């Protein structure tokens, strides 16, 4: 039996039901040195599973080792028809268990080859994404550690040079995923159910390179600039830089576009995970020079104002709503967030009582840390 | 499958008239956004090549306002697009600003002034688009014709409404814009598939076999079957569809290059007796479970509406319809398709 049920009412009421298990580990994921191990073989996993246990009332199968703030965790999760309107009655957590068990290590084999390309293609499509280069360039050189920008998906030398003899350390997964301790969350009838209280401390890493410029050559120009926060909060880490990202990436005239609209492709994105606000935008050489000092400068002189600081409230709590009306997007809000912000009620109620002075705040901790240009 | 949660989408769903237009209702109780969509038709303006995507722009702008912006000071971001036969006004909101931003819609798309400049003005934005006869027919026509055409076409007889999430129902004394009328009806579904939609190196093949529901059924599940098909002989054979609202047949698109590769597939059908048999066994088991988690989001739930015209159709006919399609069906299209493709 759980040892609680903490019922969070009021939920937008889905035509599924959902059952979840998260697997802790305090790890940070750097420290795991099978990292492209585990990960190769949870994909194996999740491809042979699914096969077994995507059948009716069962309509998605979800196993995955998802990296939340820097700490790795087994995600099983399973989609199904609610048994009023199934005809068949949904298996246990403990049939689920013993299906993953009893996956055969001849179906793992016939997986590995493809799991593996998906996996390789996965860390190539990321470390070459031609906006998101310039930030896992900067994570590299400012943590001094490339597992937080360009071995997140793991490490290319080491994921591609594994052999199929990995077969031989899926026992020691399956009973991680289903011997590890977690929590359970249960969506149905309007309400989302967790099986305890456990708010799994986040872990962000300190900046050790301060103060960065990557030089690049290479003909056809892009750039990037990265700022961190000091004393980052749960509320600004979660609502009020994301607000402030927003406020100043692409909430229609933000301050940028209306900044690099004198000279005239502009983006901005905060890293939760790296606490890291990132500013890239396409240009030319002969404007590289000019819209570095441009951006700079208006990051350091910027200002707020009540009004439009009320619409960004309105268009974040919009996007956080989008985001709980799926079902994943919801269910993973519930798993991430910390204390009251697991109710969805409560984290908007949260976005409607931020105020300007929240900003300046956040402005004062505020820091250029990076720029990548190619 | 089930008949109480086929019963329990139906219980959620309506269709009726409000003004001199039509609302179809998908309730969700709880839902965090609501979804309007105002879509109208304008599949006749496909001899004016690129009208409708002119119109389109033109539509967000009434006595030098943009709708854009104002919907954007209020927390909304409305989208718009044009297929061809229809122009699509979407957005999100709280279900408390519904009203006021749907009778704020309709009272951009249904005015029917636009002066010199702000035609001159759109015109150079989709030039600049192009390149970034559709530059050309639109260059031939003036003032006059896009406000005849406005009245026309964008009149409430011509559009449909949809508004997917929340709970409150939509009526004429909240929205008094559905029946800002003009002297014009609805205008007839004529189309200019033959030059907008294909090109002379394409070729459609009609999938109709009497049923409007059935036709989407077949057409999909023949596509899928050829996909299949293609994918064990590792054939390169694009298969495209044109699936629209006001087409009562569904077509097949197929490069005029890939025409003898999938001509030798249609034929591979029936080749073996029990495929066809258990392919619609399993795109029926996939049609309900994919139905059952799309009509958690708001959009895909549009989907439907727009493929299926669900809301004028029940969900129980949905299914019904898809439990009807047999070995019979499919046959008799793919001998229509090889007549097709024979000449």
């Amino acid at each position: 039996q759980d040892p609680m049920d903490i019922k969070i009412n009021g939920i937008k009421k889905y035509t599924i039901h959902v059952l979840a298990k998260v697997s802790a580990s305090g790890m940070e994921f750097t420290q795991e040195k099978d990292f492209e191990h585990q990960l190769l073989l949870t994909d194996m996993l999740e491809t042979v599973i699914r096969k077994s246990v995507e059948v009716n009332p069962v309509l998605h199968f979800h196993l995955r080792k998802s990296i939340i703030m820097n700490h790795s965790y087994f995600i099983l999760g399973l989609n199904y028809i609610p048994p009023a309107f199934a005809t068949k009655n949904v298996k246990s957590i403990h049939e689920i268990y013993q299906a993953i068990q009893d996956v055969n290590d001849l179906q793992l084999l016939d997986e590995f080859e493809k799991s593996k390309e998906k996996l390789i293609n996965k860390i190539q499509q990321y470390k070459h994404s031609d906006s998101h280069s310039g930030s896992i360039r900067l994570k590299d050189r400012l943590f001094a550690d490339k597992k937080y920008g360009s071995d997140r998906l793991g490490n290319f030398e080491k994921m591609n040079k594994i052999t199929d003899n990995i077969i031989y350390a899926a026992p020691d997964m399956v009973n991680k995923i289903c011997e590890g301790d977690g929590l359970f969350y249960h969506i149905n009838d309007g309400a989302i159910h967790i099986s305890n209280i456990k708010d799994f401390n986040y872990y962000i890493p300190a900046v050790i390179n301060e103060g960065v410029e990557d030089i690049r050559t290479d003909f056809s120009s892009i750039l990037t600039c990265a700022y961190t926060f000091e004393h980052v909060t749960d509320l600004e880490r979660e609502i009020l830089i994301p607000m402030f990202d927003g406020y100043i990436g692409k909430y229609g005239h933000s301050v940028l576009f209306k900044t690099l609209r004198l000279v005239d492709h502009i983006s901005s994105h905060y890293d939760q995970e790296s606490n890291l606000l990132f500013i890239t935008v396409l240009c030319s050489k002969n404007q590289l020079s000019t819209i570095l000092t441009k951006i700079q400068h208006t990051i350091e002189s910027i200002e707020f104002d009540s009004v439009s600081f009320s619409l960004s409230k309105v268009m974040f709590e919009n996007e956080s709503r989008f985001r709980f009306e799926d079902i994943n997007g919801l269910l993973s809000h519930v798993i991430k967030q910390h204390g009251e912000y697991k109710n969805p009620e409560s984290f908007l109620k949260a976005i409607q009582n931020t105020d300007i002075a929240d900003f300046y705040r956040l402005k004062a901790n505020m820091r250029w840390v990076g720029t990548s240009i190619v | 499958l089930n008949k109480s949660f086929v019963k329990k989408l139906d219980e959620s769903l309506n269709r009726k008239q409000v003004g001199s237009t039509n609302v179809t209702r998908y309730k969700i109780e709880d839902s965090y956004l609501v979804l309007a969509a105002v879509r109208v038709g304008i599949g006749g303006l496909t001899y004016h090549n690129g009208a409708a995507a002119f119109l389109e722009a033109l539509k967000f702008w009434r006595y030098g306002e943009n709708i854009y912006n104002l919907f954007f000071q209020r927390g909304a971001i409305l989208n718009a697009y044009t297929t061809l036969e229809f122009t699509d006004y979407v957005f999100l909101s709280k279900e408390e600003s519904i009203n006021e931003n749907l009778n704020l819609l309709l009272t951009f798309l249904y005015h029917h002034q636009y002066d010199e400049k702000t035609i001159s003005l759109e015109r150079n934005i989709i030039i600049n688009e192009i390149n970034g006869g559709s530059a050309e027919s639109i260059s031939r026509m003036g003032r006059k014709e896009f406000e005849l055409i406005s009245q026309k076409y964008y009149t409430p007889e011509n559009t449909s409404i949809y508004v997917i999430g929340g709970n409150q129902d939509i009526d004429l004394f909240h929205i008094p814009t559905a029946v800002m009328t003009t002297q014009y009806g609805k205008p007839t579904h004529k189309v200019n598939v033959n030059e907008v939609e294909m090109n002379k190196d394409m070729i459609l093949l009609p999938v109709e076999h009497g049923d409007y529901l059935k036709n989407r059924m077949i057409c999909h599940l023949i596509a899928d079957m050829i996909k299949h098909l293609a994918q064990q002989l590792e054939y390169d054979v694009s298969v495209g569809l044109f699936i629209s609202t006001n087409q009562h047949s569904c077509y097949l698109k197929v490069k005029k290059s890939d025409q003898k590769r999938f001509s030798s597939l249609i034929q591979q059908l029936s080749m073996d007796e029990h495929f066809i048999e258990t392919y619609i066994k399993d795109y029926q088991w996939r049609f309900m479970n994919e139905l059952v988690i799309n009509f958690n989001q708001l959009h895909n739930i549009y989907d439907y509406m727009t493929e299926y015209r669900l809301g004028e159709y029940t969900v129980a006919e949905l299914f019904g319809s898809l439990d009807s399609v047999d070995k019979l069906d499919i046959l008799a299209v793919r001998n229509e398709l090889i007549n097709q493709l024979t000449v």
